[PDB]
């Protein structure tokens, strides 16, 4: 069990940004090469 | 003091939901009801290709978006050219029980494995004019499930041995032995950079892993089955999970939780591929209703359905430049979607 | 066409051939899986995977394929074998046993293929009934230690416990030592399931 | 007294449904031996059952109100055909007997190139014989449209390479293949089997009984002419259509593939 | 890999020989195979092709009815037979393999040749310059005309470039422009459209002096062009 403790530790000290901000990461990559989709 | 060590697992598991629960402040779906809907893409078969005289397990595209490599049930592994149909290779496998097949980024190497537990490497330039087995890299205790090319010289496997591997081909070593998954590791999928790899198991987690360090840095678990399927995001940062339970979930690496899952009422079915468009707007899934799905990535909304297969649609994958979309079923045919 | 695409298209046309040919030379081939707990090494010929076991009888070519949980994520590989060889042992487990045909003989996929089902060491359930009862596992038997009535009782809960039986068969046999005698069962099995194969084909059934 | 009128609307009913039948088979198939057998059938009960005016006209008018041209093609198509569909029926026979009692050579002797090739083996047999008619056809003097001991031997011939071999492969190979199926196992001991097992038998001897009943008055009154009035050899003229028309319904819309 | 060819000699006029080709060390079946000619003091021309198992025949113009081209796969042999000789087949021939898919590299090796000696519509392909000077450690560039675009629809511009060293049998160097064959050291360099063609070798060495030949692929009868001679 100590090695899923330490992965656990590993894991619980992540630095983590807010969720808003990954979803605009997604927007704008989506809108920057929506033009060079050929599928949509 | 085996219930303190559960007691501090059971705590630091509570601190990872905490911290997760304070990164959520908005739901994705709020930030997307404003942006316009995709509408109602249709795609035709353009090409069907014809030869394989047994169910398709698996298909890999090229970089050069062209040629093709398909596994079969009857021990056959076929390099086609796309644009005339045409059949480049029939390369005879020692085994019949092929689950996986990659195609090397240079244009040198195929890969297969399955049942056998051996990831076979075939060489495609020869000054002969006969395509020979390069290598058989064995170290796996499971059947192979899914292999990918990082370069001409390193191969990353997935296997039913719940590890992922990294094989040196030249030596034919394991390099690294990737560790922690519970239940079986079905599919891989590798970053535009090649240096962080995500696998998907059957004990519904999804892991992410530095190539370079051989260890976990985040686990992900929002399903209920076993994932069949995974693909990252043309960013890199996020990726799209498929499962039995007829849900596909996407997830972001950096915001380490869910942020939207794909799911209907009337779609009781299992997952067998998935794969992202090229801009990461379409996301197409397929499923063991003798069908594929077309969802919007940033809404989850059916855009389209692809139907014409006759069985259950094995595997499918997107070309480099996104001009088309091959689908590979049990029926013993290939299709190109556009 | 350029001349280099044409002689392309001739050498995909050769391969087609080939592959052609090595159809019509495979079609004599019956897909046979062995599955057990627990005598899979006394029916071939009476980490490293699949082991593939190739005999001929009456010009009939059999491939058998010894796979020895989470047995669900390889199973939809033999979706359309011929026939499932099944090994229990009479003196054995017998729970397991009895798990592993819940799981085969109601499976998704195996519906509609048949099952062969070996019964094997008879001489060691011979000795054994005699000295053990019955309600060491199933306490629901009362009756007599005779061999045959107890191999007939043992051969229920196996093939009782199928569902759907009008459309797949399971066959039982007690494993011989004749040595031409459990393939020459296998055969008539798999000469049965071509004929209903042949029978669909024709369209007539 | 009123025969000449129900005797050929029963021919244009019979016609229809020929026709109706023809064109709603082949329809779905624009793979498998029995699909190239079917639409073969198919073809020949078309050429047969288009062959209504040339015979209606002349029960109606005696004579032969058409040229000489049609007295020699005609009389072709009708033998060709005629044949066709024979060996056909009797190829459907013998390929179901090897499908059944033969099972393990029925994967190489099922060959869909195979069936082909015996199909074409049996147009070449059949051309024989509209050769054989184009030959011979010629007209007579009322206007009888006929051929000119030859005409003995030739209904004797015909006879025997059109009944009773066909007739007797039909009843050996079903009779054979059903006393495999009655001892084969999945078809013993049970419900649904059994009622599986007594179709296919229901459904063989109902083609076999069509087939006798309704080809046998014809070759019977063709060899009794050889060595009130009319009506019994119009009457099986009928039954010689009416097997034509339905033999693609007996081979198209009772098997389950199709 | 080795095409080892067997034959020749002196012929009179009007009689008829053998001529047979061994391979070893590749896959012969899954090869087309090429009869090529020179004449003793001239350029190359083709003269005939066997596809791979037989299924496509083709003759030049002038070789037409009195030669028939073959091969025993199982033997691992090519032959020639020739009948009603003429004084001007007096030549040497060699033997070439041709493997056929978009991305392979037909023409890509070659045999040593046999003499034959005997007692008493079509792409035109110029090479204008011959007999060029060079420097060592210099770049040499070539040029090449033709009579008809090479640029096919689907954007495969066919022609091959090849090297006849003094005394030895022709390379291979490019086999479709801007495609540089295997063994090849990375100075030769191909690039051109339609009608116009360009060689550049970027630092020629000892071992790059020779004769380079241009050959269409577009359409048969396959022919050459006389090459251009480089001298030190
Ligand atoms: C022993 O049976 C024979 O020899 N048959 C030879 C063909 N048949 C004819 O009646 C030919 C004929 C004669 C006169 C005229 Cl005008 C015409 Cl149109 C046709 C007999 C009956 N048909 C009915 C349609 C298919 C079979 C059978």
């Amino acid at each position: 069990a100590r090695k899923l403790v330490e992965q656990l530790k590993m894991e619980a000290n992540i630095d983590r940004i807010k969720v808003s901000k990954a979803a605009a990461d997604l927007m704008a990559y989506c809108e920057a090469h929506a033009k060079e989709d050929p599928l949509l | 003091e085996l219930d303190q060590l559960r007691q501090e697992a059971e705590q630091l598991k509570n601190q990872i939901r905490d911290a997760r629960k304070a990164c959520a402040d908005a739901t994705l779906s709020q930030i997307t009801n404003n942006i316009d809907p995709v509408g109602r893409i249709q795609m035709r078969t353009r090409r069907t290709l014809r030869g394989h005289l047994a169910k398709i397990y698996a298909m890999h595209w090229g970089t050069d978006s062209r040629l093709l490599v398909s596994a079969s049930q009857d021990g056959k592994l076929i390099i086609w050219d796309s644009y005339t149909t045409n059949k480049v290779h029939a390369i005879p496998l020692r085994s019949s029980w092929v689950m996986t097949c990659a195609y090397a980024p240079s244009g040198n190497y195929v890969a297969c494995g399955g049942l056998d537990n051996i990831c076979s490497i075939y060489n495609l330039k020869t000054r002969e004019g006969n395509v020979r087995v390069s290598r058989e890299l064995a170290g796996h205790t499971g059947y192979l499930s899914c292999c990918r090319f990082l370069d001409d010289n390193q191969i990353v496997t997935s296997s039913g041995d719940t590890t992922c591997a990294l094989w040196d081909i030249e030596t034919g070593q394991q390099t690294t032995t990737f560790t922690g998954h519970t239940g079986d590791v079905m599919s891989l999928s590798l970053a535009p950079d090649t240096r962080l790899f995500v696998s998907g198991a059957c004990d519904a987690s999804a892991k992410l892993w530095d190539v370079r360090e051989g260890m976990c840095r985040q686990t992900f678990t929002g399903h209920e089955s076993d994932i069949n399927a995974i693909c990252f995001f043309p960013n890199g940062n996020a990726f799209a999970t498929g499962s039995d339970d007829a849900t596909c979930r996407l997830f972001d690496l950096r915001a380490d939780q869910e942020l939207m899952t794909y799911s209907h009422d009337n779609i009781i079915c299992g997952i067998t591929s998935v794969s992202f468009s090229k801009s990461g707007r379409l996301l197409l899934a397929g499923y063991d209703d003798f069908n594929c799905n077309v969802w919007d990535a940033l809404k989850a909304d059916r855009a389209g359905v692809l139907a014409g297969h006759d069985n259950r649609v094995s595997c499918l994958g997107v070309t480099d430049d996104g001009m088309a979309v091959a689908t590979g079923s049990w029926d013993s045919f290939l299709k190109i979607w556009n | 066409v350029s001349a280099e695409d044409k002689a392309a298209a001739e050498r995909s046309k050769m391969i087609d051939k080939n592959l052609r040919e090595d159809a019509e030379r495979d079609a004599r081939t019956v897909k046979l899986l062995l599955l057990g707990a627990s005598g899979k090494a006394t029916i071939v010929k009476q980490t490293t995977g699949i082991i593939e076991t190739q005999f001929s009888f009456k010009d009939l070519h059999f491939r058998m394929f010894d796979v020895g949980s989470e047995r669900k994520k390889w199973i939809h590989c033999f979706e359309g074998v011929t026939c499932i060889i099944f090994c229990a042992a009479l003196s054995a487990r017998m729970h397991a046993s009895l798990k592993l045909f819940d799981s085969i003989c109601n499976h998704k996929y195996f519906s509609d293929t048949s099952i062969v089902l070996f019964l094997n060491k008879k001489d060691i359930f011979q000795e054994k009934v005699t000295k053990v009862h019955l309600s060491i596992c199933f306490p629901e038997y009362t009756g007599p230690n005779t061999f045959e009535d107890a191999g007939n009782y043992i051969k229920n809960q196996f093939l009782d416990l199928n569902l759907k039986k009008e459309d797949k068969e399971i066959y039982s046999h007690m494993t011989c030592s004749t040595d031409t005698q459990n393939v020459k069962f296998v055969f008539d099995a798999v000469t049965d399931i071509i004929i209903k194969e042949n029978l669909k084909d024709c369209g007539l059934f | 007294p009123a025969i000449p009128v129900i005797i050929t609307a029963v021919y244009s009913v019979v016609f229809v449904v020929g026709l109706v039948g023809n064109s709603l088979v082949m329809f779905v198939i624009i793979k498998t031996a029995t699909n190239i057998y079917i639409f073969n059938l198919a073809l020949a009960d078309a050429l047969v059952t288009t062959t209504m005016p040339f015979q209606s006209t002349v029960y109606l008018m005696n004579s032969w109100p058409f040229g000489d041209v049609l007295c020699k093609i005609v009389l072709s198509i009708d033998y060709y055909n005629m044949f066709t569909s024979i060996f056909t029926l009797t190829m459907m026979s013998v390929d179901r007997y090897i499908a059944v009692c033969h099972p393990v050579k029925a994967l190489d002797f099922r060959t869909p190139l195979k069936a082909k090739i015996i199909n074409i083996c049996i147009w070449l047999l059949s051309s024989s014989v509209g050769i054989s008619a184009i030959v011979l056809g010629g007209t007579k003097v009322v206007i009888e449209c006929s051929l000119q001991w030859w005409d003995l031997f030739m209904k004797i011939c015909v006879f025997i390479f059109a009944f009773v071999i066909p007739v007797l492969i039909i009843i050996v190979c079903y009779t054979l293949m059903i006393l495999r199926l009655k001892s084969v196992r999945l078809l013993s001991g049970s419900r649904e089997k059994d009622r599986n097992l007594r179709r296919i038998t229901r459904l063989v001897l109902v083609v076999v009984a069509v087939f006798v009943v309704c080809w046998t008055p014809i070759h019977i009154f063709i060899l009794v002419e050889a060595l009130a009035a009319l009506s019994s050899y119009y009457f099986c003229i009928a039954l010689g259509y009416t097997n034509s028309s339905l033999n693609p319904i007996l081979y198209a819309f009772l098997d389950e593939n199709f | 890999v080795q095409l080892v060819e067997s034959g020749g000699g002196l012929v009179q006029p009007g009689g008829s020989r053998k001529l047979s080709c061994s391979a070893s060390g590749f896959a012969f079946s899954s090869f087309g195979m090429h009869w090529v000619r020179q004449a003793p003091e001239k350029g190359l021309e083709w003269v005939a092709y066997i596809s791979s198992g037989s299924g496509t025949i083709y003759y030049a113009d002038t070789v037409k009815g009195r030669f028939t081209i073959s091969r025993d796969d199982p033997k691992n042999t090519l032959f020639l037979q020739m009948t009603s000789l003429r004084s001007e087949d007096t030549a040497m021939y060699y033997c070439v393999r041709s493997i056929y898919y978009y991305g392979s590299s037909p023409f890509d090796f070659w045999g040593q040749g046999t003499t034959l000696t005997v007692s008493s519509s079509d792409i035109v392909m110029t090479q204008a310059t011959s007999s060029v000077p060079v420097t060592p450690g210099e770049s040499v560039s070539i040029s090449c005309r033709s009579s008809k675009s090479l640029l096919h629809s689907n954007g495969n511009t066919y022609l091959y470039w090849f090297l006849q060293r003094p005394g030895q049998s022709p390379q291979l160097l490019i086999y479709r422009m801007s495609n540089l064959a295997s063994g090849v050291p990375d100075r030769f360099s191909g690039s051109g459209s339609g009608t116009a063609f360009t060689l550049t070798i970027s630092r020629l060495e000892a071992e790059d002096v020779g004769v380079y030949y241009c050959m269409q692929h577009l359409e048969y009868p396959l022919t050459f062009g006389a090459g251009t001679k480089l001298e030190l």
